[PDB]
């Protein structure tokens, strides 16, 4: 069981690294998707008012 | 002289032959349950690694 627990370590730190792969690749899809929508959304204002 | 002695004595003798024999089985079964479990570890090790 220790010589599992020790490979479980690294395992665990591979599970990490994806986990925190996976996180920030869907909260940075999504935040620019907004962001790109806003910004256009914010030209169309422009012209709007002109 | 006596033939009760004589039976008395070979079911001795018997108990004996049977406790060599009890012998060797609980050191066979003691041989297989060392390895079943030497093979399970290995096995799980394998099993976090991949």
């Amino acid at each position: 069981q220790s010589e599992a627990e020790k490979a479980r370590k690294e395992l665990l730190e591979l599970e990490a690294l994806s986990m925190a792969v996976e996180s920030t690749g869907t909260a940075k899809a999504e935040a620019e998707s907004r962001a790109e929508a806003a910004r256009i959304e914010g030209e169309g204002s422009v012209l709007q008012a002109k | 002289v006596d033939q009760r002695t004589r039976d008395a004595l070979q079911r001795s003798v018997q108990l004996a032959i049977e406790i060599t024999t009890n012998s060797q089985e609980a050191a066979a079964k003691h041989e297989a349950q060392r390895l079943e479990q030497e093979a399970r570890g290995r096995l799980e090790r394998q099993k976090i690694l991949d």
